[PDB]
């Protein structure tokens, strides 16, 4: 964890596609259950990719691939990941799979993806993602935690 | 400057992707082999699940049970007939005389009940896709759209009106007219409009070859309409299935007198179609026989004509809603250049002056142009016109 | 297999390296995943025990069967060659795409499970009117009135010479194009300049060959037809001799003229009819359209008409010169001196002038043609 | 030849063998041919066949 982290906080931002291939490689060896490693690792792969738009979109795919093969920890991490990569830009792509991934069953991956829609709108005053908002609050008006996030 | 530089790998990553692509298994063209990742499952259980669990269990056709006790029949079209009886699995409710399912292969007891058979010769006749012809795109004819909907649509969107009212609906509807003046540019527009299935009996596809072979093809597209819910059956060129019985000296022409008897047969009386709505669509309408025409049966008789003075304005804005053409044109005045010329002239016409505009240099339609495309399709194109020979509607 | 699509680059730009670096990660990291698979539990050679176990569980003897019907569930119905109707469930390779009625399904051997599905290549109908070869040399070969030339071309190859002049004009190709002319016109001919350019499927269809003798036929022929033609691929299907609708009549047939008249009918059906045909065109010609069903011409139907009159005496000139390229002919004679020959000479005529005299040429074996040649031909052509 | 004679009396009681035309042929020894009152099917190839 404190290697990677390490190495996703001195890489950020500076677009070295060697790096993001390492991180992506650590990310799909399976790991057993008790390492958190791959979030990290997923974060620094935003972190690096957010320089160039051409990153962003190579990231965004990469992470729409690791969602799909990703463990538990890589799923809840994802939203996060996309969320900082697309921070007050709401591209309806990245919003179209926020609002797939917060109906998930898992309601750690819900939060992430809530708090991601809530980054990626910051500031925007996005009408789509107040009505999304909107909807989602109506859906999980049962839980706490959901409704406070 | 390192044009070589870049060709290679990329010729080496394309080689690469598929050496390494044919290290799993996607390669050996089979002939009607499905990949073999896709059909893993079945490897040592489920293929031992999905081939030795089950049985062929070959279907047939029942005759009758015999009372007293499950005494059910199993015949067999081509196998044979004999004493048989349902499996464990089914209710004694459900014992269908006449009715297609399968016997256990080995102890001979049907097993599992089926859906009757399809006949896919009146199977492949469904729809299955609306056409892209819609409201908008069909100007022109605006009391017959309305009357069409009325038999159609109207009835079936708010049937609560009609219950209230304490009417029957108009049972169908048939749209006789001149040859291109809008059948099947309409009847294209049912099909995308409403959401009840339309099944369409092609005038040519009832007549068969054996001696009834072809009044069979009626029925089962009655009972193929009547299992659904809702259904409407447009015929199109039902000058062909059968005009009138004119029997004389040696038989002729009787054969399709026998199909156009059954299809009115299964069209009204005796617990008629019910929930279907006909809609016919004659280019010749002169021949129809009295008893197909005969209210009850196609009670609405909608014709479609040439549109007189503002029916071709509006087929010039609907046909025309697509080209680039100046804006600085009279339409008016070439709607009133055409006495007399069908719909389907006027989207012919809308061709003819975007081909005429494409012809040498200009890339925006000119008044001209279409005033030029007149001259040819309706004054150069008169000698036949198609118009003269069915106006009298013979 | 179409990986990637995106091509926009076509320069060396560092967008494309990028691209081509992210692909090759991708089937890197995907290669890695799965290497590991075999490396820690591989539990058998998935290379051949796989196709062994799919040989020895789907019964190794696969019979010639046919799907009559569709059920998704693990289940299908259809009828055993020797008659027998079955209940054939579906198999795990079964890649239920092929689900129509007709496709030979082949069931097990042990339990007579649907086992692989029966590659079909016969299209009887198609292949009874499929153009194998072009049959003649460029446009270049018809010659002298070029007045359709242009017009057929914008017709048929125009739509497919770069299909965005049309679509930036905001229109669809004509609907259909019908060449009549006089006898021997060369309307033939234009067909074969239709052909030798075309770049789409092109059926022929002899203009009696609508016309069957059991009835009911000619509309099936006629819905066969359209089924083929529509269902193969985007095509230019002439029906040629088309005045065979009603003009001739044969004992053949059991039907009269309501047969002629309902094979009409199907066939009119069959060019405008209920649904979407698709991207098919249509280029038919006849030499009598007096008797012509009105309806078959309305447009709609047969959009372009186009007119072939006899060579112009103009033209004469160049049909001459083109059917007569490669002959080794004296000087002796002047084609002229036969252009004016005949006062109603057609395309047709030319040909069989210059072949009579090629005849007339080789009975002597001489080497070269004489005008004595010529002038005997041209009474043996015209005058019989 | 005696012992072929007796070697006779169980090819006598062997199976007979059946009548093929292959109509199609497959790749890697695949056959569809016409059985006589039934019809094609698919099956595999023999061992020493061209
Ligand atoms: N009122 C209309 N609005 C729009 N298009 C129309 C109209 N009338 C005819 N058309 C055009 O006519 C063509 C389809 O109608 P079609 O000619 O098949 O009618 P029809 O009377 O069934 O012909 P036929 O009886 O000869 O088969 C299309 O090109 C369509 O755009
Ligand atoms: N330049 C030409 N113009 C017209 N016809 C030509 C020309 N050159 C040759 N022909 C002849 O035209 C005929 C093409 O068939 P076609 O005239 O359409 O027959 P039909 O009219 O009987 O269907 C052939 O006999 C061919 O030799």
């Amino acid at each position: 964890h404190c290697d990677m982290t390490l190495l996703s906080c001195a890489y950020a931002g500076t677009g070295n596609v060697l790096k993001v291939q390492s991180l992506l490689g650590h990310c799909a060896q399976h790991l057993d259950k008790g390492e958190t490693h791959q979030g990290p690792a997923v974060l620094g792969i935003a972190m690096v990719a957010m320089a160039e738009e051409l990153g962003v979109e190579m990231a965004i795919r990469s992470l729409e691939h690791l969602l799909q093969y990703g463990e538990q920890n890589i799923r809840r991490a994802v939203p996060l990941a996309l969320g900082l990569l697309c921070i007050s830009n709401p591209k309806v792509n990245v919003m179209d799979t926020l609002s797939r991934l917060s109906h998930d069953s898992d309601l750690e991956v819900a939060m992430a993806a809530i708090i991601s829609l809530g980054l990626i709108g910051a500031g925007t005053n996005n009408a789509r993602i107040a009505g999304m908002l909107r909807n989602l609050s109506s859906y999980y008006y049962k839980d706490a935690s959901a409704l406070f996030c | 400057p390192y044009s070589a530089s870049i060709k290679k790998v990329e010729k080496e990553i394309k080689d690469m992707s598929k050496k390494v692509n044919d290290l799993i298994g996607i390669k050996e063209s089979d002939t009607g082999l499905a990949a073999p990742s896709q059909w893993d499952l079945v490897s040592d259980k489920q293929m031992m699940q999905e081939e030795q669990p089950l049985q062929v269990a070959r279907c047939t056709k029942i005759i009758n049970p015999n009372t007293e006790d499950a005494k059910y029949v199993i015949n067999v079209k081509q196998i044979a007939k004999f004493v048989v009886g349902l499996g464990d699995k089914v209710s004694p409710t459900d014992i269908e005389e006449g009715m297609r399912v399968g016997v256990d292969r080995n102890k001979y007891q049907i097993q599992i009940p089926l859906p009757p058979k399809i006949d896919p010769s009146v199977t492949m006749m469904t729809v299955e896709e609306k056409p892209d012809v819609t409201y908008n795109d069909v100007g022109g004819c605006k009391e017959q759209i309305e009357k069409m909907r009325e038999v159609v649509e109207l009835p079936m969107l708010h049937p609560e009106k009609f219950v209230k009212l304490g009417i029957d609906p108009p049972k169908g509807v048939l749209c006789y007219g001149p040859p291109g003046t809008g059948k099947t540019l309409l009847a294209r527009a049912v099909a995308n409009r409403t959401d009840a299935c339309f099944i369409r009996v092609i005038g040519s596809e009832l007549v068969q070859k054996y001696v009834g072979e072809g009044a069979r093809m009626v029925r089962e597209l009655f009972q193929m309409a009547r299992s659904k819910k809702a259904c409407i059956v447009f015929f199109d060129e039902v000058d062909a299935i059968g005009g009138a019985r004119f029997d004389d000296g040696v038989g002729g022409d009787n054969e399709v007198q026998r199909t156009m008897l059954e299809i009115v047969n299964q069209l009204d009386g005796f617990d008629a179609r019910g929930n279907i709505k006909v809609l016919m669509a004659t280019n010749r309408p002169d021949t129809l026989d009295p008893a197909l025409l005969r209210p009850g049966r196609l009670d609405r008789k909608v014709e479609f004509g040439l549109p007189d003075l503002e029916g071709r304005t509006q087929i010039f804005k609907i046909h025309t809603r697509t080209m680039n053409c100046e804006r600085d044109i009279r339409f008016e005045l070439l709607a009133r250049l055409c006495p007399n010329s069908t719909g389907a002239d006027i989207r012919s016409v809308c061709t003819e002056a975007g081909m005429y505009a494409i012809r040498a240099r200009r890339k925006t339609v000119t008044e001209k142009d279409f005033l030029d495309a007149v001259n040819k399709v309706i004054k150069g194109y008169q000698k036949f016109s198609a118009t003269p020979k069915y106006m009298v509607y013979n | 297999a179409a990986r990637i699509p995106t091509v926009t680059p076509l320069t060396k730009c560092k967008l494309r390296l990028l691209k081509l670096e992210r692909i090759k990660d991708y089937l890197l990291m995907e290669e890695e995943f799965v290497a590991n698979q075999e490396r820690l539990k591989p539990q058998e050679e998935k290379t051949e025990e796989d196709r062994s176990k799919v040989d020895d569980i789907r019964g190794s003897p696969m019979s010639v069967g046919s799907l009559e019907e569709l059920i998704d569930e693990n289940h299908a119905i259809v009828s055993s060659s020797v008659g027998p109707e079955y209940y054939v469930s579906i198999m795990s390779f079964v890649d239920k795409d092929q689900l129509e009625p007709g496709c030979s399904i082949l069931m097990h051997n042990k339990v007579l499970s649907v086992v692989g599905l029966l590659q079909d290549e016969v299209d009887p109908m198609v292949s009874v009117m499929k153009v194998e070869k072009a049959p003649l040399e460029s446009y270049a070969d018809i010659g002298g009135l070029d007045p359709q030339i242009q017009e057929i071309k914008e017709a048929v190859e125009l739509p497919l010479t770069h299909p965005e002049l049309y679509e930036d004009i905001g229109i669809k190709p004509p609907k259909g194009v019908i060449l009549y002319g006089e006898p021997g016109t060369g309307k033939t001919l234009l067909a074969k300049a239709v052909a030798n350019s075309t770049s789409a499927t092109f059926l022929r269809v002899v203009g009696s060959e609508l016309i069957q003798k059991y009835l009911g036929d000619g509309p099936k022929l006629v819905r066969e037809l359209f089924r083929v033609a529509d269902d193969l691929s985007p095509s230019i299907v002439f029906i040629d001799e088309i005045d065979a609708v009603g003009t001739k009549r044969y004992d053949a047939h059991s039907g009269g003229e309501r047969e002629i008249q309902r094979t009409m009918l199907e066939l009119l059906n069959q060019l405008d009819g209920f649904d979407s045909r698709g991207d098919v065109k249509v280029i038919l010609a006849t030499n009598k359209i007096e008797s012509l069903d009105p309806a078959l011409l309305r447009p709609g139907r047969i959009d372009r008409k186009i007119e072939f009159p006899l060579p112009d005496i103009k033209t004469r000139r160049r049909i001459f010169t083109i059917h007569t390229s490669k002959m080794t002919l004296s000087d002796d004679v002047n084609l002229e001196e036969f252009v004016m020959t005949k006062d109603e000479f057609s395309g047709a005529d030319i040909k069989a002038i210059c072949t009579e005299a090629g005849l007339l040429a080789l009975r002597e074996r001489r080497m070269k043609v004489t005008h004595t040649d010529f002038k005997k031909a041209k009474e043996k052509v015209m005058f019989k | 030849h005696v012992r072929a004679l007796k070697e006779e009396l169980q090819l006598l009681q062997e199976p007979g063998s059946y009548v093929g035309e292959v109509v199609k042929v497959m790749g890697k020894s695949k056959v569809l041919v016409k059985v006589h009152p039934e019809g094609k099917y698919v099956v595999d190839i023999d061992k020493n066949i061209d």
